[PDB]
DNA sequence: CTATGGGACGATAAAGGTATAAATTCTCTATAATGGGAGCTGCTCTGGCCGAAGCCCG
RNA sequence: AUACCCUCGA
DNA sequence: CGGGCTTCGGCCAGAGGTCGAGGGTAATAAGAGAATTTATACCTTTATCGTCCCATAG
């Protein structure tokens, strides 16, 4: 029944072990996997694709910097010939809106490679949650509607209407199987319709129905689980490092804790900003973030 | 300023037999008690039943069998070396 | 007589050098509780100390002369109630 | 106004109430702008404004709208004070445990939720999951899983299983606990289990759900969500000069939750890992674990300091402890203190201050007299002349001092004595003047004590000085009616000197007419101080109330008599003063006075008593020289010849034939007699060392030699000490206790060698050491004592009850230690009072005794008479002023709100400092007299007594017994009842030596099962040193002889079988080991003949152990229930001892382990007040089984023998009170309206039953025991919470009362004291009493 | 012939714009660095609290 | 004008 | 022969006089430089409130 808060924190860690540079090189290579799978998903909403483009076009127009929109691949010339080919490829799924979605899967493919900035990365998926947000506050809002109201059962709630969301077809289908709740349900058509009116809208404004958006949405989570899993393996190797290193500061008028924590933090950071190309260990790009860390945290208690 | 000379207890071993309440008994010939002048303190307690047990300064109460195998002596070397 | 008190609990301070005054703690109260004298030992830890609005109003009486002792309530009680709020423990009064 | 402060869990609604803001930045203050930041620790969104009626940017400056927060300054403009009741709160990313409710002894959190507190603590350390809303799954809510564990119950189930970690799931926990259904469920399974054990568990958890479901308090709360942050001057940084900022541990701790919270939040937001996040949680947890309180688990420290950081917990606890330095103690104004020094010159009402002192106290005064008189215009120029001392300054000085009375107090305050009024006269110099005859009662002498003034300002606190608290008031001490104000050691000395007689001296022969004449002959010369003259005197006797009857008579004195009498008041006869007038003389001299003549004529007579003997000690050029130390002629012999004996002894060991254990006990025995021989011899000479001529023929008359008069005198010194001076100081004792072989034959007018100094330094030493934790006992002593006596004042006036205690003279021994006078001086009667012939009342009814009826008790033959006592007395929250007697520091009856309680605590408590066989033979000659005799005649007479109670008196001619003695079983007594025995007769000879076994039937005894080698063995002595059987051990016997025990069955002469009356079974007692049976069996055996015969601290610690109730280890053991007592098996290892009683047989016996020696007997009486096996008694057996007043008189007595070894004087009164706060606690056994077992005090249980008899049924009445409470345990269990918490362990009471949801009722004296008000006792009452007629009566 | 409501008047303070320098927090650096250390030992008792080990026992 | 440490007096 | 059931032994908490008085000691190192917010500073626009001329009701 040790009390020793370190003591325990050095049992929970001490169960994972360190691995050689090429374990950290297929680390990174994992998360690199994540977040190609993610940009791939990105690349079959048109708003996102639409949205780099406009911040190319800002590149061009000198509204936006190299360094705060690129961060390489696997000068800019590259990048101009490589978005020309990504917009015609965009223009020519286009076009023909069958054969439009193997264009999309070569847009995904040419989209594939690029990697951005995470400013932009975290615009991407803020417009990505902002249209699941809306698509579930409408399901939420039609569903407390008719339970709530019509007392319409929930297994044909949750059998007949899902996946679909946007055609009478559903609301038709209720009305014929004849309960009482349907025709309670013809109180309620109006406010249900328009919503799926604005849901519509919201559709032919990204050109996708909802299950095809489900399915991006879904794939683009999983690749960043799978990021986060790497990056929870990868911190979870390096806490002997942050250990080792936060030894130094120990009687600088702060906790032992309160600097080991402060030390994963800069080492989270340096993870999300480390690359295997580098061609270097480590522990030579986390230490200098971790005694940023807590370097910093020291002199905030002066 | 003057630095006080100290008098304190002098670094080496200390036996205790003094009567205490702690067994509620008749009488207990208390621990051995090894004191360094630096370092940790090593104590070699008697338990009620006639038994040996030996702590650290900073620990619990641990057989003294312990400590002896430890320091490399047999189960059986160290019973004939000073049982007899 | 009178001089600046303590900043936390509103008594004065202690020992030639800072003013300050001898302590009635726990055996003289004892002592004064002993007597019948109640008036006095409730002047003496309600109004010599530990009240801001009484000191002052002493103060006005025994210079106009007349001795009233509104008595008020001591500062350090309201310390402790805060204390024990901030211990995360309720404390109110039936009024 | 206000009343019943409570005391509860706080909600996360109600922290939020309390807020005005969420803090939520860590830092305090910026460096370079040095005003606080927004969401700090001194934010003034949150806490309010820094400056009085002012804005962060000074929009509004104006002092109008003092409500109104700005637009640009949201910091709403208002007073400074307001910083200290303004609170914000720090909401928690994730709820926390509180650390009182975990880690309090008894773990409030663990026990609401039946879970041991190590599990819990496996779960708030994330080691373990837990499993909420366990569903349909094999899983339970209180099944704890590891990792490994826990991932297997995932993948098994996959859902209906809620596993959580941390104090998240605690809280989880504790909100869906359902008080009502859990409450239900503990009570039907209350009953069915028979385990004493479980039962009590589930009675603490009925305790704790009925006490959540009643106070409206939430599970929940206990694990708090959000936390209050203290108001910032209460945790304030006092900045160092140079600039520094002194940070307080609240902000540190502060800053340090904060920061964790901080980092919560914002690596939660992010989605880190969930090793990192828990071990955040942790960390979060420890902070405000750490805040809260330290030490308990993880004991945080500072930056670059061992010491550890002060948490609320201190800082509620108080300095000194628990005792709260600054509620209780608190500094006060208008005080302040110097050295003491002895004003002669001063009258007992007054006291000297010197100019400065009184002229910085009363500067208020002064300015107000300056002004009122228009000396002084402006307040300035009053300061300037009372700075210049201008001379017009000291005339009004001198008229605000004039009827205005100071309190001066000595460092230690032990009693009331302690602090006493006197009328201040203005004095030149620095040091404070002190009357000499009030340094006794403050324990104060002039060797560099210092002395607090303080001075009183309302017109009540005046009052109360000069009539309650005057030093001529508080003459007689309040423990004992002795006085107090009485002669010291050099007024003694003076009055000793001026009573003396001397065989021959001029001016001795010749008559005086008056006193007056005996003065104008001694200051003119002609005649000594002390010569045997004649002087007739005018007396006025005071014999007849309301008649002073004068007399002239001519007596046989001396001058030096004749003069102090003319001192002595005019209600007193001369025969008082024509003694030689010692310090006990002049004591009784002055009590007899006060209770004779007054109070103001008392006060007189000490003050002119300390006048004459200061003048006649003047008078008296007595001093100290090198010759005044007279040793002994014959003391060089007495040590010659010890140390020739010595020589011999030490010879005598040599040669072998002395062992040293008996050489070292003979030796100390004959070092000892010489010294006493020395002792005695020096003694003898000193005191008679003067040889006068009388007119021719030499004389001898008694001593003039200084030292000799210091010690008779009583002023000074003693014959221990004499001892030392002129005669051999004796052995002395090694550091281990043991005395050294060799004494210190020198004195210190010899002076003594190095090793016998060496030895008195072993002594010294010891004794020196020993004074600092003498005091330091007694201080804690008399705190405790205080603490569980305050809330008993008196309060009724005749409660009406009739019962008492049965007072009879101390008589322990040969010699009479208290006569019955003592006892009962000051008490009131419980009943009639009766001559040896009954039916004629002497004392009829509750007259309080007084020394008229005392010497009316002494004049008659009054022996035991029952008094009322404290211990009686059951009125309701108070005492009735009968049953607490006379106030002993009055002549009159207590007064309604006399504060009895602590008057006895402290009267207990002051004199702690002075702490650290075969027959009978009668003393005296007196008519013998049996009490508690149980025993039938011998054959020829001899009247053996085997019941082991039973005590010999032996009551005088008048009717009152002079002697008892405890008379043992198996006793032979020549019956002499009503037949005088002559002194040192042996009229009991009872030889124990062993446990005798009485054979109350006669006839041809049966020894059946006598086994020679398996129950016997016919082992016979050297020189047939006796013809008898030795019988066999049961261990030592063989296999089958080892459960066969002897048994000698009962038969007449012819082989007629009999039995004890009372039971059918014969008393064929059987024969244990190591027995002695002379008799032959089959032989006639006389009544009451021996069949079976086996052979068998001090100081303060007593003290509080008797007040503590506390178990020894071996206590002794005591009968349960008369009746037929029986063998104790002792096959088992634990005899069991069956009472078998003739009124009804009670099977239920206990076990005794043998580990202890037991001695007793089976076949006869239990008598369950007696006891079984020898050792310590323990105060409760004696309290469930004898009863209140058994253990009352038990408690009393034990007490009082330890304060009279020292000699210090103590009524029984305090004592008694205390044992009556003790006792205030009953125990339910079948309750009917209660829970079974409960410990509720006795006013709840009386009331209770009182109101059912007259309610719903008749058997609604419930059945209690009493129960005795140490005073440390009595004090902690009070109703008020509030008097509990500033004592001791002042977090478990209070996180008691917060569970409980305790309400505190203002109504004891600490309750007052810390909220400020007037006191419930005293003069405060009839406050108290307005007050209740004012909230009771609408 | 006079006091009072009504309406005209106008000087300025607040409101919003609206940039603009201060200032104050935020983000990076790429050999390698991968379980800490002071922690007392010389109280003393009492008291309570769990937890284990005998002890009846039917 | 806050906490420890040291020393000293009763 | 398992099982309540009493008892005992190890472990932790709490508490240890008061009032002085004096003295002393109290706690450190990334630069660059990019970026974002905020207090400042000048200026215009609208309302507000101090202000007085004027017709009129008695
Ligand atoms: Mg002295």
């Amino acid at each position: 029944r040790t009390t020793d808060p370190v003591r325990m924190y050095m049992r929970e860690m001490g169960t994972v072990e360190l691995l050689t540079r090429e374990g950290e090189i297929e680390i990174a290579k994992r998360i690199e996997e994540g977040i190609r799978e993610v940009m791939s998903a990105i690349a079959q909403f048109p708003g996102t694709v639409d949205s780099i483009l406009a911040d190319y076009n800002r590149i061009v127009a000198e509204g936006g910097r190299l360094s705060d929109v690129l961060s390489g691949y696997i000068d800019p010339e590259e990048a101009r010939l490589r978005f020309t080919a990504v917009s015609e490829q965009l223009d020519k799924a286009k076009k023909a809106l069958k054969q439009a979605t193997a264009e999309l899967t070569g847009l995904a493919e040419l989209f594939m490679p690029i990697k951005l900035v995470p400013k932009q990365f975290d615009a991407l998926v803020a417009r990505v949650r902002s249209a699941l947000e809306g698509v579930r506050a409408q399901e939420r809002a039609i569903m407390q509607l008719c339970v709530r109201d019509a007392r319409m059962p929930r297994a044909d709630f949750l059998r007949l209407f899902p996946n679909h969301e946007t055609d009478e077809k559903w609301v038709d289908s209720v009305l014929k199987s004849k309960p009482k709740y349907a025709e309670a349900i013809e109180r309620l058509r109006d406010d249900i319709l328009r919503n799926q009116q604005k849901l519509a809208a919201l559709e032919s404004e990204v050109e996708l129905t909802v299950a095809e958006i489900k399915e991006i949405n879904r794939a683009m989570s999983i690749g960043e689980a799978k990021a986060r899993r790497a990056k929870k393996e990868m911190v979870e190797a390096n806490l002997r490092l942050v250990i080792s290193i936060a030894k130094k500061y120990t009687n600088r008028g702060l906790q032992f804790l309160d600097l080991i924590q402060e030390g994963n933090i800069g080492l989270m950071k340096a993870v999300d900003k480390f690359e295997y190309r580098r061609g270097y260990k480590f522990s030579t790009y986390a230490t200098w973030w971790i005694r940023q860390a807590i370097t910093r945290s020291i002199a905030d208690q002066a | 300023r003057v630095i006080v000379s100290q008098l304190h207890r002098s670094p080496g071993v200390f036996f205790d037999h003094d009567r205490g309440k702690t067994h509620s008994s008749g009488k207990l010939l208390y621990s051995a008690r090894i004191i360094p002048y630096r370092g940790s303190w090593l104590d070699f307690e008697f338990d009620p039943k006639d038994c040996v047990f030996v702590r650290i300064d900073r620990r619990r109460k641990l057989p003294a069998s312990v400590l002896l195998r430890a320091l490399g002596y047999s189960t059986e070397e160290i019973l004939n070396a000073f049982y007899a | 007589s009178t001089g600046s008190y303590s900043l936390v609990t509103q008594q004065p301070l202690g020992g030639k050098a800072q003013f300050g005054g001898q302590r009635f703690g726990e055996m003289e109260v004892w002592a004064l509780e002993a007597y019948g004298a109640a008036y006095t030992l409730q002047e003496m830890l309600t109004v010599k100390s530990d009240d801001v609005n009484g000191r002052t109003k002493m103060y006005k009486n025994i210079v106009d002369g007349d001795h009233r002792m509104e008595a008020g309530m001591p500062e350090s009680f309201n310390v402790l109630i805060k204390e024990i709020r901030s211990l995360g423990i309720d404390i109110e009064l039936e009024t | 106004e206000f009343d019943a402060i409570r005391i509860g869990l706080a909600s996360p609604e109600m922290i939020r109430s309390w807020s005005f803001g969420e803090v939520k930045k860590p830092e305090t203050i910026n460096y370079r702008t040095f005003k606080p930041e927004r969401d700090g620790l001194f934010c003034a969104k949150i806490f309010g404004p820094v400056k009085d009626y002012e804005c962060l940017c000074g929009k509004y400056k104006r002092l109008k709208h003092r409500g109104v927060i700005c637009e640009k300054c949201g910091v709403e403009v208002a007073l400074a004070k307001v910083r200290r009741e303004r609170m914000g709160h720090i909401e928690l990313a994730s709820p926390v445990a509180h650390i009182w409710f975990l880690k309090s002894l008894p773990s409030r959190i663990g026990l609401l939720l039946d879970m041991t507190l190590r599990d819990i603590e496996r779960v708030l350390y994330f080691e373990s999951y837990v499993v909420i809303d366990p569903g349909m799954t094999t899983l339970e809510k209180g099944q704890l899983l590891n990792d490994e564990q826990y991932f297997e119950a995932l993948e098994e189930f996959g859902d209906d299983f809620d596993a959580r970690m941390g104090a998240e799931a605690v809280h989880e926990l504790l909100n869906a606990i359902d008080l009502e259904h859990e409450i239900g469920r503990l009570r039907e399974e209350i009953p069915q289990t028979n385990s004493e054990t479980k039962i009590k568990k589930l009675s603490k958890r009925l305790k704790l759900m009925e006490a959540f479901q009643g106070s409206g308090n939430k599970p929940e709360w206990m694990v708090l969500t959000v936390l209050p942050v203290l108001p910032p001057d209460l945790r304030p940084l006092v900045p160092l000069d140079g600039g520094r900022f002194a940070t307080s541990d609240l902000n540190d701790l502060y800053r340090r939750v904060i920061n964790r919270n901080n980092r919560l939040k914002r690596l939660l937001d992010l989605a880190a890992p969930d090793i990192i996040v828990r071990n955040e949680k942790r960390m979060l947890q420890e902070a405000v674990d750490a805040l809260l309180d330290n030490g308990r688990r993880g004991r945080a420290i500072t930056g670059s300091n061992k010491r550890p950081l002060k948490s609320l917990a201190d800082m509620i606890k108080g300095k000194q402890g628990r005792f709260r330095q600054n509620l209780l103690g608190k500094r006060v104004d208008y005080s302040g203190r110097s050295v003491i020094t002895v004003g002669p010159t001063l009258r007992l009402h007054q006291c000297g201050l010197p100019k400065k002192m009184a002229l910085e106290l009363f500067k208020p005064f002064i300015f107000g007299k300056l002004e009122g008189r228009g000396m002084a215009t402006t307040i300035k120029a009053a300061k300037k002349m009372v700075e210049r001392e201008l001379p017009e300054v000291w005339d009004v000085l001198a008229e605000v001092i004039r009827e205005h009375p100071v309190l001066l107090n000595r460092a230690p305050t032990l009693h009331r004595l302690g602090i006493q009024a006197f009328e201040p006269v203005l004095i030149e110099g620095k040091a404070i003047q002190l009357h000499p005859l009030v340094c006794a009662a403050y324990n104060a002498d002039f060797d560099g004590d210092q002395m607090a003034v303080h001075v009183p300002l309302t017109l009540e606190a005046q009052l109360e000085a000069r009539a309650l608290m005057m030093s001529t008031n508080n003459i007689l001490s309040p423990a004992n009616g002795e006085p107090i104000i009485v002669p010291s050691q050099d007024v003694v000395m003076g009055l000793y000197y001026m009573t003396r007689e001397a065989i021959n001296a001029k001016g001795e022969g010749m008559a005086f007419a008056d006193l007056q004449e005996v003065d104008r002959a001694y200051r003119s010369g002609q005649a000594s101080l002390h010569a045997r003259v004649k002087v007739r005197i005018n007396e006025k006797i005071k014999g007849e109330d309301g008649q002073l009857t004068a007399n002239t008579r001519i007596v046989d004195t001396t001058v030096g008599r004749a003069l102090l009498f003319q001192v002595v008041p005019a209600g007193l006869p001369f025969d008082v003063v024509n003694q030689s007038m010692k310090k006990k003389a002049i004591s009784k001299l002055i009590n007899h006075c006060y209770r004779v003549v007054g109070l103001k004529d008392t006060v007189i007579f000490a003050d002119q008593l300390m006048y004459t003997g200061f003048a006649y000690s003047t008078i008296s050029g007595v001093s100290i020289g090198v010759n005044d130390f007279v040793i002994p002629d014959e003391k060089a012999r007495i040590i010659n010849a010890a140390t020739d004996e010595v020589k011999e002894i030490e010879s005598q060991y040599a040669s072998g034939l002395v062992t040293q254990g008996e050489k070292y006990n003979k030796v100390i025995d004959l070092w000892s007699k010489a010294n006493d021989e020395v002792s005695k011899a020096m003694m003898a000479n000193l005191s008679k060392e003067k040889v006068v001529d009388r007119e021719g023929k030499e004389v001898d008359q008694e001593s003039f030699n200084s030292m000799y008069m210091m010690a008779d005198s009583g002023a000074r010194g003693s014959a221990a000490q004499i001892r030392q001076l002129a005669g051999m100081r004796g052995l002395m004792a090694k550091p281990d206790g043991s005395i050294i072989e060799t004494p210190i034959t020198a004195n210190f007018r010899e002076g003594l060698n190095v090793l016998q100094y060496f030895i008195s330094t072993h002594g010294a030493r010891k004794g020196l050491a020993d004074t600092a934790l003498k005091t330091a006992n007694s201080g804690y002593l008399t705190r405790r004592l205080v603490d569980v006596a305050q809330d008993l004042v008196v309060t009724e006036i005749d409660c009406g009850t009739e019962h008492g205690l049965l007072m009879s003279p101390h008589i322990e021994g040969g010699d009479v230690v208290e006569p019955l006078g003592e006892r009962v001086l000051g008490r009131v009667i419980a009943r009639d009072v009766f001559k040896p012939g009954s039916d004629e009342v002497i004392v009829p009814a509750g007259t309080l005794i007084d020394e008229k009826w005392v010497d009316f008790l002494e004049v008659m033959s009054v022996d035991e008479v029952v008094v009322r006592s404290p211990i009686t007395c059951e009125t309701r929250h108070g005492i009735c002023a009968m049953c607490y007697g006379r106030d002993l520091a009055r002549g009159h009856r207590v007064n309604i709100g006399e504060a009895v309680g602590v008057i006895a605590a402290q009267s207990i408590g002051e004199p702690g400092t002075q702490l650290t066989a075969d027959n009978v033979q009668v003393k005296n000659g007196g008519t013998i007299r049996l009490h508690n005799l149980k025993h039938v005649v011998r054959a020829d007479g001899a009247l053996v007594a085997v019941s082991r109670s039973g005590e010999l008196a032996v009551a005088d001619d008048f009717g009152r017994e002079r002697e008892r003695y405890k008379l043992p079983y198996g006793a032979v007594i020549s019956v002499k009842e009503g037949d005088k025995v002559d002194p040192g007769a042996i009229v009991a000879k009872w030889d124990p030596h062993t446990h005798p076994i009485v054979t109350e039937v006669d006839g041809t005894v049966a020894f059946v099962g006598m086994e020679e080698g398996i129950t016997v063995k016919r082992q016979t002595d050297e020189l047939t040193g006796l013809t008898n059987i030795e019988v066999m051990d049961p261990k030592d016997r063989p296999a089958a002889g080892k459960d066969i025990r002897p048994a000698v069955k009962l038969i007449d002469a012819a082989g007629k079988d009999l039995l004890l009356p009372g039971t059918d079974v014969p008393a064929q007692y059987f024969l244990p080991a190591n027995a002695l049976v002379n008799l032959t069996d089959g032989a006639k055996v006389s009544i009451g003949d021996v069949v079976a015969r086996i052979p068998q601290t001090g100081g303060l610690p007593r003290v509080a152990d008797l007040f503590e109730a506390r178990r020894p280890k071996e206590p002794s053991i005591l009968a349960e229930i008369s009746g037929t007592i029986s063998f104790g098996k002792e096959t088992k290892g634990k005899r069991r001892l069956v009472i078998t009683p003739n009124d009804g047989s009670d099977p239920y016996e206990e076990l005794i382990p043998k580990w202890r020696h037991l001695n007793v007997f089976e076949g006869e009486q239990v008598n369950r007040g007696e006891v079984i096996s020898d050792g310590p008694s323990n105060p409760h057996d004696i309290l469930r089984l004898l009863g209140v007043s058994s253990l009352a008189k038990y408690i009393v007595n034990e007490i009082q023998d330890v304060y009279r070894l020292q000699g210090v004087k103590i009524n029984d009164k305090h004592i008694e009170t205390i044992l009556r706060q003790m006792l205030r606690k009953v125990e339910v056994s079948e309750s009917g309206d209660s829970s079974f077992i409960k410990g509720d005090q006795v006013e709840l249980t009386q009331v209770l039953e009182e109101n059912e008899q007259l309610g719903t049924e008749d058997k609604f009445p419930a059945k209690y025991e009493r129960v005795l409470l140490g005073i440390t345990k009595a004090s902690l269990s009070t109703e008020s919470f509030i008097s509990a918490a500033s004592f001791q362990e002042t977090t478990r009471v209070l996180t008691e009362a917060a569970v409980t949801g305790k309400r505190d009722f203002l109504r004891g004296l600490k309750e007052n004291v810390v909220v400020g008000r007037l006191i419930p006792a005293g003069t405060g009452l009839a406050y108290h009493s307005e007050r209740k007629r004012q909230r009771d009566l609408g």
